[PDB]
RNA sequence: GGCGCGCCGGGCCCGGGUCUUCCCGGAGUCGGGUUGCUUGGGAAUGCAGCCCAAAGCGGGUGGUAAACUCCAUCUAAGGCU
RNA sequence: CGCGACCUCAGAUCAGACGUGGCGACCCGCUGAAUUUAAGCAUAUUAGUCAGCGGAGGAAAAGAAACUAACCAGGAUUCCCUCAGUAACGGCGAGUGAACAGGGAAGAGCCCAGCGCCGAAUCCCCGCCCCGCGGCGGGGCGCGGGAAAUGUGGCGUACGGAAG
């Protein structure tokens, strides 16, 4: 997770997806996941600014 | 070494069979055992029919058996609520219950809420002290009259409804049999071919527009 | 309200807590014996799904099991036979390293009866097991009529049989297509119905 | 061993003065004793 | 012994239809990669080890591998009869 | 230095209750051959069978679906007839090999962990009388000990459940 959330960072989001399959299952169980990480990372993009 | 002309043949004797063989020596006095054990089951129940808790109209599935009534395991919760009598109540004055089954169409579900109240009329209910009755329990006459019954409650039968000899009209005669088999064969499987093609050809009108 | 919180924070083992507590819990017990009693229960929320209560009858071993596979037994690595049959090395067990738990709580207390298991921790030789069980003849059991399906002759043993949770899961057994080899009872018994002659009298 | 953050907290306890301090207040709010409970259910059987 | 029916003696303060507002479930397990046994199950029917190891419009199943999709049908990792 | 609470851990011919061993014809869990078939023989066959080890009962085991379907839908489990020597495997060679539908025997259906309401409302052991029992159960009386908030009992669990 930590780890997938640095080449979501820096927008690699292919190698991701492709580093998360191995890790925790099938294309769509490294789908939400895919989507759930980037909506913390996004998080944390708004509550720097304010 | 087969001699001549003579079916090839493959038994399943390479095992040793022998060891376990079965054999129905039992087979008349196994029967007039449960005939007897049966005689017994009805006589504890009294009045009650050894026919049981009712069964349901119930189909047989698949194209093969799909033409056919049988009888079944239990009335559903949608058919047991709409006639007048609750789940656990239905138990205790034989009616079936199963908690599984459907209700997909509505020619099988007015069978079965029908089915419900020919059976709560033309039962027999008896005082819960011989001394002293209440309200929906039945008279002291009937209860005379009122006896065991044999063999399947209300049991369903294989029905069809007639029909008559018909002077056949100018468009009946003008219909094709094989021809509206075929065309209907035609359009189920060429209908995915269909759509992408009209989609294809009306997206480069959209194009060469823009 | 609390043991909403107690299952959700051990599916975290993976965090920086749960890794620290699954650590240093183990090393503690590669010091203590290879079958040893516990005062109470460790994981408390778990166990109570499995069946436990806290009253004056129930208990916990808590048992450790060496980690690993089968190698077949003889003598030098010398099985005399076909080639097919000379496997020793990659082959494995067919119930598990849970049930061995179950059983070996089993034997040693042989007045109590088994009813339920569950994880505690891992090592590279060892695997932890704790391992509910019962004493039948205490009379807060014989007496609450919810208990006292455990109290009687036909369930001892029951870790010997096949019939745990744990258990049940070698003997190849659910519902529908994926199980064929059952319908019977059991194993055995789809074999025998279809290796009988039925020989009736007439033929 | 390097203690995490979360069960790192229980190190931190309060003080002297006031955990013989915050006794005192509960003193007067405890739960009744168990001999209590056989004249306060023998209580209602007297007056009713 | 077994059913039925009085006299004293013990419990037990309990039931269904319309309207509003709450509220819901088993984790090192499901799942995969690989290795060996098993099955009539064929790009693997079931079981086990070692590695990786979840989700909540979510998860299994739908007999040929997969991506992109609407439908159809069951609630798995606790228990008795 | 002492005094007291808990937690984790000793010892007893301490008070009262349980296990071992036997028989094994049928049942459950393991482990497990080669003769022999292929006119040779290594995969296949024998066969998950012989011998080995373990646990039970008057039957065992299974059991109210993470079920069959593709229908105008059946509705726990076991058992007989059928489905079939079929669909599927197989040096595609010898050879092995189901299920669902259809019709019968038998027919019965349910309980918690969890979310939270009801002053643990819950249980075990002991001293004393009245009855009483060769399945130690019935009532009264204990400023009698203990288990328990690391969770006992009552309503209640997907067919939904609760309060007003």
């Amino acid at each position: 997770e930590r780890r997938a959330m640095e080449l979501l960072k820096v927008s690699k989001d292919k190698r991701a997806l492709k580093f998360i399959k191995k890790r925790v299952g099938t294309h769509i169980r490294a789908k939400r996941k895919r989507e759930e990480l980037s909506s913390v990372l996004a998080a944390m993009r708004k509550a720097a600014a304010k | 070494a087969p001699s001549r002309n003579g079916m090839i043949l493959k038994p399943h004797f390479h095992k040793d069979w022998q060891r376990r063989v079965a054999t129905w020596f039992n087979q008349p006095a196994r029967k007039i055992r449960r005939r007897k054990a049966r005689q017994a089951r009805a006589r504890r129940i009294a009045p009650r029919p050894a026919a049981g808790p009712i069964r349901p109209i119930v189909r047989c599935p698949t194209v093969r058996y799909h033409t056919k009534v049988r009888a079944g395991r239990g009335f559903s919760l949608e058919e047991l609520r709409v006639a007048g009598i609750h789940k656990k109540v239905a138990r205790t004055i034989g009616i079936s219950v199963d908690p599984r089954r459907r209700n997909k169409s509505t020619e099988s579900l007015q069978a079965n809420v029908q089915r419900l109240k020919e059976y709560r009329s033309k039962l027999v209910l008896f005082p819960r002290k011989p001394s002293a009755p209440k309200k929906g329990d039945s008279s002291a006459e009937e209860l005379k009259l009122a006896t065991q019954l044999t063999g399947p409650v209300m049991p369903i039968r294989n029905v069809f409804k007639k029909e008559k000899a018909r002077v056949i009209t100018e468009e009946e005669k003008n219909f094709k049999a094989f021809a509206s088999l075929r065309m209907a064969r035609a359009n189920a499987r060429l209908f995915g071919i269909r759509a992408k093609r009209a989609k294809e050809a009306a997206e480069q009108d959209v194009e060469k527009k823009k | 309200g609390a043991y909403k919180y107690i299952q959700e924070l051990w599916r975290k083992k993976q965090s920086d807590v749960m890794r620290f507590l699954l650590r240093v819990r183990c090393w503690q017990y590669r010091q203590l014996s290879a079958l040893h009693r516990a005062p109470r229960p460790t994981r408390p929320d778990k166990a109570r799904r499995l069946g436990y209560k806290a009253k004056q009858g129930y208990v916990i071993y808590r048992i450790r099991v060496r980690r690993g596979g089968r190698k077949r037994p003889v003598p030098k690595g010398a099985t005399y036979g076909k080639p097919v049959h000379h496997g020793v090395n990659q082959l494995k067990f067919a119930r598990s390293l849970q049930s061995v738990a179950e059983e070996r709580a089993g034997r040693h207390c042989g007045a109590l009866r088994v009813l339920n298991s569950y994880w505690v921790g891992e090592d590279s030789t060892y695997k932890f097991f704790e391992v509910i069980l019962i004493d039948p003849f205490h009379k807060a059991i014989r007496r609450n009529p919810d208990t006292q399906w455990i109290t009687k002759p036909v369930h001892k043993h029951r870790e010997m049989r096949g019939l745990t949770s744990a258990g049940r899961k070698s003997r190849g057994l659910g519902k529908g297509h994926k199980f064929h080899h059952t319908i019977g009872g059991s194993r055995r018994a789809a074999w025998r119905r279809r290796n009988t002659l039925q020989l009736h009298r007439y033929r | 061993l390097k203690v995490p953050p979360a069960i790192n907290q229980f190190t931190q306890v309060l003080d002297r003065q006031t955990a013989t301090q915050l006794l005192k207040l509960a003193h007067k709010y405890r739960p009744e004793t168990k001999q209590e409970k056989k004249q306060r259910l023998l209580a209602r059987a007297e007056k009713k």
